[PDB]
């Protein structure tokens, strides 16, 4: 689940599955998916009151995984500029 | 290529003309929505609200009608790109056709729109991840499958977004962003 | 209380509320419980230091306190450090104060004890938890069993309230909580899971480490007593230990010293642990004891702490099919034992061998009466090579029998797919190919099978297998109907399995028959030769040496390896025979040729109506063979096309197309003989 | 799967209906003055 705002620009956002390893604590990522967001300066703010979904059950399963299991998901934002790897604008993905 | 060179024609025709123009500026970079009080100026189509269906529902309405006014064999077509594809259609894609009424090789009408009140034309830097991407579907298949129609909508909308970024990637004038998206006349050929 | 706190949780803070029910107000119930017969209430004089126990999330002193405690495997070695951490919250909610938390005696009736000893209870319910992770005792105690035993003072009584206190008086009883029938929101400290817990405490028993021994004793009231480390005989703050008591207490005295680490106290002040056994540098430790009266202060009457040094010391199922492709992929490179390209050569192009004048061969060995053995080795070869690589199960076969429309999927995916294709260093190229148009194979297998002598049933057995490596390559050089480069395309094997899969069910079948199947009697020549490069020095496996010989690799058995089941489709073995006997009752007729190394590879068509076809394999530089007997091929349906009665007499003419594009050159083999069986 | 009443919480992540029954319970606890009371038990610890 996804919470998607008015970003001053449009952008890409990537998902990741972050499997820890046994010992100790470690991370993270496997590509699950991507889905963009548009926008432009001067732009309506919006914010959705309703979160976006992304089915990410097959890709869990390649890596065995399952709802009960142990992982997180991270997302990985790459605005249009090509830069950058942006950081944080979303609350992080949640799990349904 | 029948239906496809009277298409051409009749855009052609309709951009010449200084039209299609002005109906991206509806959707585009000059603002024209102030207000209420503000006073700030904001670009005049509604991306955030649940109403982004039923606002672009007209746009693409609005050019078709002006289109087929411009003597169009056919309706705005849909490119479907839920099926994957190695390359782009053959009406947007090549900067050039050959007439076969005037025998000579003339320019795209639908490979690039001009940006005239900032001296610019539209391109398009398409991410590799535009091409065979079978990923659409399944994410067509989760938008129908919602039954309230605020669900439906934001999910149609991301949705929607996904090719906005993948055809325009890095250039600021094109299809990525909401500013100039709308000079690109692939624009309503997505949106339909 | 591990966690920083800014101010005591409100259920326990917050001094009046309003209800809304009633339009009264009402007094918080968790504060100032009221003490009847001294006709006082409780009372919280709070220490600031309770923030200052918390100020640093995983840098607390409590925190460290808490992973200490839980380090200890022995329940004493917990108990101490947790009823002195306990004591700690104890003096800091209500120190200062007779009728407070600090004093023993009138703690109980303020409330928020309870509240606190949850949390302690709770912090035993996790060392518990870890204990059973650790393997270690978890409900029992090797701690003094002589009071585990005995029932408890205040719950045993006839007066008690209720009856379950007065059933579960016992310690021993107590230990596990769930049998008492409650349970905690979650068992965890700060983000950490149990394995998370042990782990970091494994993480800290890796460091050198220097504690305080305190023996604490009961000095019949409260008191607080500070820890002080001097070097220069200039003395600053080490740490600081809390104890509770009363004027009516009951006289303790504790069996170990509680433990407090002083690594970072003296980390700071920059002197090195190994100098404190050293007498030149010297190190004074004072303690700085405060009663709860205050100061008051107290002479120092308890033993003085000793420094302690701890050294650190089809039909497959996803992903069944998932796992093979990886393998594959593994073994494309290893590739310095072949890796795979090595483990190609030997079928393929690449020089396996020499004559004694040492000149190339290929050390190919089919065409010979060994044939099966080099090969269903040669899977072996192949099927160890993805070894330990997940190779998971065994190498597929596709059984070619059973009609087909189209080729199957592994070897045909375009993307990602390591079965499409094999590479070859030697022509800097992947392998090519180019697929050419009741089952004919089918019948031509089922002859192979219909046979008792091993020798008659090789030749069928070889040559209904080549049919595959003619059609399923074709005219590229670089492909399955070559010899120099088949090995190469990863298609071979999977073809095999099945091929090796058609011997394994004949010998079944003998074995149903009473034949010999892990033996054979003709030519008794040859299964003696050992077979490179299974053979050479040069191969490091040493499995296929062993068999090497042809003798051995006859009981597949000692591989060792299974398929999935023997049968033929939709047969039992017994069930097969019965087919093969019915088969037999018509009586039929058989073409028999007679064939022979030549160097290029070709197929052959028949002729009377079509009669055709059969393939054989060959290449430049293979050593040269001949077949002891005919090979047979059925013709009644060509005869019955015609109407013949095998009486009728007739002229069987053939055609002999090489591999390459060209050119049906004539025999070659010599004439067909033509013969008839009853029936 | 152990009875809901019977789970001790992290007393931040009492929700209020928890909280007020809490201090209902224990007002009317305090209040008792039978051996079940608060005064009885409480005086099991410090008692003499």
């Amino acid at each position: 689940g996804f919470w998607l705002s008015g970003i001053k620009a449009s952008a890409d956002v990537n998902i990741h599955i972050c499997v820890p390893i046994g010992v100790e604590h470690e991370d993270c990522d496997n590509y699950a998916g991507t889905f963009a967001v548009l926008g432009g300066e001067t732009e309506m703010p919006w914010a959705f009151d309703r979160l976006f979904r992304y089915e990410i059950s097959d890709e869990m399963k390649k890596l065995q995984l399952t709802e009960d299991s142990k992982f997180r998901l991270t997302t990985n934002i790459i605005a249009s500029n090509g830069s950058k790897v942006s950081n944080d604008i979303f609350p992080t993905p949640t799990v349904i | 290529k029948e239906d496809m060179f009277s298409l051409r024609a009749a855009f052609k025709r309709m951009t010449d003309d200084g039209r299609y123009e002005e109906i991206a500026a509806f959707h585009g970079l000059p603002a024209q929505c102030p207000n209420a009080d503000g006073s700030n100026i904001h670009t005049c189509c509604l991306h955030g609200m649940p109403t982004f269906p039923h606002w672009h529902r007209l746009y693409l309405s609005l050019v078709e009608n002006e289109l087929l006014a411009r003597g169009s064999d056919v309706a705005v077509p849909y490119w479907d790109w839920i099926e994957p594809f190695d390359s782009l259609p053959g009406l947007i894609s090549d900067e050039t056709y050959k007439h076969p009424k005037t025998n000579e090789d003339i320019e795209n009408p639908f490979h690039h729109g001009k940006i005239s009140f900032a001296d610019a034309v539209t391109v398009r830097k398409p991410r590799d991840q535009l091409f065979n991407n079978r990923y659409l579907y399944e994410h067509a298949l989760f938008a129908f499958e919602h039954t309230d129609f605020c669900d439906f909508e934001v999910h149609f909308e991301v949705l929607h977004n996904s090719i906005h970024s993948w055809i325009g990637g890095p250039n600021p004038h094109s299809m990525s962003s909401l500013d100039f998206a709308a000079y690109d006349p692939i624009f309503f050929l997505h949106h339909s | 209380w591990t966690m920083p706190s800014d101010n005591l949780p409100s259920l326990l803070g917050d001094a009046d509320y309003y209800d809304a029910w009633t339009d009264s107000v009402i007094e918080n119930p968790f504060l100032r419980g009221h003490i009847k017969y001294e006709d006082t209430y409780t009372v919280r004089e709070i220490q600031p230091e309770l923030f200052a126990l918390a100020e640093g999330q995983k840098e607390s002193t409590l925190f460290k306190d808490v992973m200490l405690m839980f380090e200890q495997e022995d329940y004493c070695d917990f108990e101490v450090q947790a009823e002195v951490i306990h004591n700690s919250i104890h003096y800091l909610i209500g120190g200062h104060q007779k009728y407070a938390m600090s004093s023993l005696m009138f703690s109980s009736f303020d409330p928020i004890f309870y509240v606190h000893h949850s949390m302690v209870d709770r912090l035993w319910a996790i060392w518990q938890e870890l204990q059973k992770h650790r393997k270690l005792p978890h409900d029992k105690a090797y701690c003094a069993l002589d009071q585990m035993a005995f029932p408890m003072k205040p719950f045993i009584w006839e007066s008690n309230p209720n009856p379950t206190t007065r059933a579960v008086s016992t310690p021993s009883k107590l230990f596990d909580y769930k049998s008492l029938g409650y349970d905690y929101d979650h068992l965890n400290f700060h983000g950490m899971s149990i394995g998370q817990l042990e782990a970091l405490i494994q993480k800290q028993k890796k460091a050198d480490r220097v504690f305080a021994g305190f023996l604490l004793h009961g000095i019949k009231i409260s008191a607080d007593v500070h820890l002080k480390i001097c070097i220069e005989a200039d003395c600053q703050e080490a740490g600081v230990i809390f104890v509770l008591g009363g004027e009516t207490e009951m006289p303790w005295h504790f069996d170990r010293n509680y433990k407090m680490d002083i690594t970072d106290v003296l980390k700071k002040r920059n002197i090195p642990p190994e100098a404190l056994f050293e007498h030149d540098s010297k190190i004074r430790l004072e303690v700085e004891i405060k009663s709860v009266d205050g100061a008051v202060l107290d002479p120092n009457s308890l033993p003085k702490p000793s420094l302690i040094y701890a050294p650190a010391k089809n039909s497959l199922t996803p992903s069944e099919i998932e796992n093979l492709r990886n393998a594959l992929a593994a073994v494309q490179a290893d590739k310095t034992d072949a890796g795979y390209q090595k483990i190609a050569s030997f079928h393929g192009m690449p020089l396996s061998c020499q004559y004694p004048d040492g000149t190339a061969f290929a050390c190919c060995q089919h065409g010979m009466v060994t044939f099966p053995h080099w090969h269903r080795l040669y899977m072996k070869q192949m099927e160890d090579a993805l070894k330990a690589k997940g190779a998971k199960i065994g190498i597929p076969y596709w059984d070619w029998t059973t009609a087909f429309h189209s080729l199957p999927i592994l070897v045909t995916e375009p993307k990602n797919n390591p079965f499409h294709h094999g590479y070859i260093d030697v022509a800097d190229t992947k392998t090519t190919r180019d697929p050419r148009p009741q089952s004919f194979f089918y019948r031509q297998i089922a002859f192979a099978l219909e046979q008792r002598d091993f020798c008659d049933f090789e030749i069928q057995f070889e040559m209904g297998h080549n049919a595959i490596h003619s059609w399923v390559g074709g005219p590229s050089p670089y492909g399955m109907s070559t010899l120099h480069y088949t090995s190469y395309d990863p298609l071979f094997y999977v073809h095999h399995s099945n091929t090796d899969r058609i011997w394994a069910i004949w010998q079944a079948l003998q074995k149903y028959r009473g034949l010999p199947y892990n033996s054979a009697n003709c030519e008794i020549n040859k299964l003696k030769k050992p077979m490179m490069p299974f053979s050479s020095e040069d191969n490091p496996n040493e499995v296929t040496k062993a068999h090497s010989t042809g003798y051995k690799s006859f009981d597949y058995q000692q591989l060792n390896y299974e398929y999935d089941n023997l049968n033929f489709h939709g047969m039992t073995i017994p069930q097969l025979e019965v087919h093969l006997k019915k088969i037999q009752e018509k009586d039929r007729v058989f073409a028999g040729f007679l064939l022979r190394a030549i160097g290029q590879s070709a197929d052959v068509n028949f002729d009377v109506t079509f009669g055709g076809t059969f393939c054989v394999l060959g290449g430049d530089y293979e050593m040269p063979w001949a077949f002891d007997r005919l090979f047979l091929y059925d013709i009644s349906k060509s005869l019955v096309h015609l109407r013949l009665d095998a009486h009728d007499d007739f002229d069987i003419k053939v055609t002999i197309m090489g591999i390459d594009g060209k050119s049906l050159p004539p025999n070659l083999l010599p004439s067909p003989t033509i013969l008839f069986k009853p029936g | 799967a152990i009875p809901l009443n019977r789970i001790r919480r992290n007393i931040n992540s009492l929700e209020s209906r928890d909280v007020q029954n809490l201090m209902s319970a224990l007002k009317r606890l305090k209040e008792d003055e039978s051996d079940f009371g608060f005064q009885t038990i409480a005086g099991y610890h410090g008692s003499l």
